């Protein structure tokens, strides 16, 4: 099990968009697409880098709805990207943050100002390196790894 | 004594692979033969590339964590299942260009 | 001769598909068509690297050992990535965790033998054709693998009815299904090279004698 | 767009540098004004010189 805390005191509309994805309160959205991380695939995995998961459409990294609709603006970023562990969207550019989130494997300062950190891993070392330690194909993982289950652990 | 890859690369033993590589990067920059000609540069070189060598591999990494440079060099004894009774020890090939050549893509960094 | 799958070409032949609508390229001695890549990838900023590196050998982009992209560690991240001097191109991931790119490409046109359509002829040398007919004589630029049935099918537009003629080497018909090192026209370019003359003076000549047009 | 020193030499960018030093001796021997006497072999030899004082530099081979 990953266990994140997400810092809604810094990017609330973030980590509520977060919260809501990982409970599926949501449901579906106006597209028909489930917002909701059950079944949703890590499909992009990088040695010394990230694991990029999240995409709740296909699992292919190219697409994501977000709860506010398809993108939703970059709130601040206040939270650096100094340690492994750091939890926050890949977007497609300034201003266009999906469902897809991605859990830093190292201290990736180049990360700053273009991709809005709102959280950390709390629990599951284990889980995150051996994450990491699946062997990848072009940064996408061999093995099928995927987010049985989601939401609030204190529910 | 051993030599501590470590101190080689004047970083400490628990540091991660970014450290490893930040360290190696800017000490081959530093004694890279086209930059510097001191004589005693060739072979500090030489021992960082050897020092990047054995602490990239996580396998290597570990043998030399758990039972030194003497155990890395000269292997560690098989416990299980194995007709040789000793792994095959690592041996520099002794070309630091080629750990230069694999860090940075090429001979120009 | 039309489902004939040529398994030998030339680099000036690689070099002569060299558009975006007729793309080949070469590395580690295999030569790719790239065309349905490039239709694929039309309008796209990753196509522009290799739309530049049309009709030339990537040779020097690509790891002979791993037969994948040469590998650089980035000093600032400390991370293992593709070295793209020129620029990002297709299948290549990006620096950055980014949403508007997919891995479901699945294998890369790089290892995907799906784009291959035949070997590259890297060691090549001319050969002189000379018919004892009419006294003609051509020059032709073959490979060492090349057989004499890929020389008469190259020499097939100089002389269609060529392959009724016998071709001779000094003196002795050539074997047609053999190579022309096979058949005794030994390679001595580098015997040239090392004794400093020029070699086309004395590029090794082939005499076909006429015996029937039917 | 700049010279293609490769293709004066006629070899790829992937040729070592003997290959390099093989392909300007082999040119230069063909193009020196003392055997070829066209009016462009003086052109092309100066080509094949800047050719291999760029790519026998392993600095000014890395800058191009």
């Amino acid at each position: 099990r990953l266990i994140f805390e997400l810092y809604c005191d810094v990017c609330p509309k973030t980590c509520k968009n977060f919260q809501v994805l990982c409970t599926g309160k949501a449901g579906f959205s106006q597209r028909g697409i489930r917002l909701h991380y059950k079944n949703s695939i890590f499909h992009r995995i990088v040695q010394n880098g990230w694991i990029q998961g999240g995409d709740i459409v296909y699992g292919k990294g190219d697409n994501g709805e977000s709860i506010y609709g398809p993108t939703f603006e970059d709130e601040n970023f206040s939270v650096p990207h100094n340690k492994r562990g750091v939890l926050g969207m890949a977007n497609k550019g300034r201003h266009s943050n999906g469902s897809q989130f991605y859990i830093t494997l190292q201290a990736t300062p180049y990360l700053d100002r273009k991709f809005v950190a709102f959280g950390q891993l709390i629990e599951g070392t284990e889980v995150l390196k051996q994450l990491e330690l699946v062997p990848t194909q072009n940064e996408r993982p061999i093995h099928m790894c995927r987010i049985t289950d989601s939401g609030d652990p204190y529910a | 004594m051993g030599q501590d890859y470590y101190s080689v690369l004047g970083i400490t033993r628990n540091s991660e692979d970014a450290q490893i590589k930040q360290a190696y990067r800017r000490l081959a920059l530093k004694h890279h033969p086209l930059k510097s000609n001191e004589p005693s540069s060739a072979e500090i070189f030489r021992q960082i590339a050897e020092a990047y060598d054995v602490l990239s591999d996580p396998m290597k990494r570990g043998i030399y964590d758990k039972f030194g440079e003497e155990g890395l060099k000269g292997g560690i004894p098989l416990e299980f299942g194995s007709q040789t009774p000793w792994t095959t020890g690592y041996v520099f090939h002794g070309k630091p260009e080629k750990v230069f050549h694999e860090f940075f893509g090429g001979n120009n960094p | 001769l039309e489902y004939f799958q040529r398994r030998y070409f030339t680099p000036a032949e690689v070099a002569q598909h060299n558009r975006p609508e007729d793309l080949w390229v070469s590395y580690l001695g295999r030569v790719y068509d790239l065309t349905s890549l490039a239709q694929e990838y039309k309008g796209n900023l990753l196509l522009k690297p290799i739309v530049e590196v049309a009709g030339q050998d990537i040779s020097h982009w690509f790891d002979p050992k791993t037969r994948d992209i040469r590998k650089h560690i980035d000093p600032l991240t400390g991370c293992l990535r593709y070295c793209t001097p020129r620029g990002r191109f297709v299948h290549v991931p990006p620096q950055l965790p980014c949403s508007d790119w997919a891995n479901d490409f699945g294998k890369p046109w790089w290892q995907g033998s799906y784009y291959e359509v035949g070997r590259l002829s890297a060691k090549t040398r001319s050969i002189r054709i000379i018919n004892t007919l009419t006294s003609q004589e051509h020059t032709l630029e073959v490979g060492v693998l090349e057989s004499i049935w890929e020389i008469l099918h190259r020499y097939l537009p100089y002389n269609s009815h060529a392959a009724s003629y016998t071709w001779k080497y000094e003196g002795k018909n050539l074997n047609m299904d053999f190579t022309l090192e096979e058949n005794g026209i030994r390679d001595e370019e580098e015997e040239f090279d090392y004794l400093s003359m020029d070699g086309t003076l004395h590029t090794p000549a082939i005499l076909l004698y006429f015996n029937d047009d039917l």
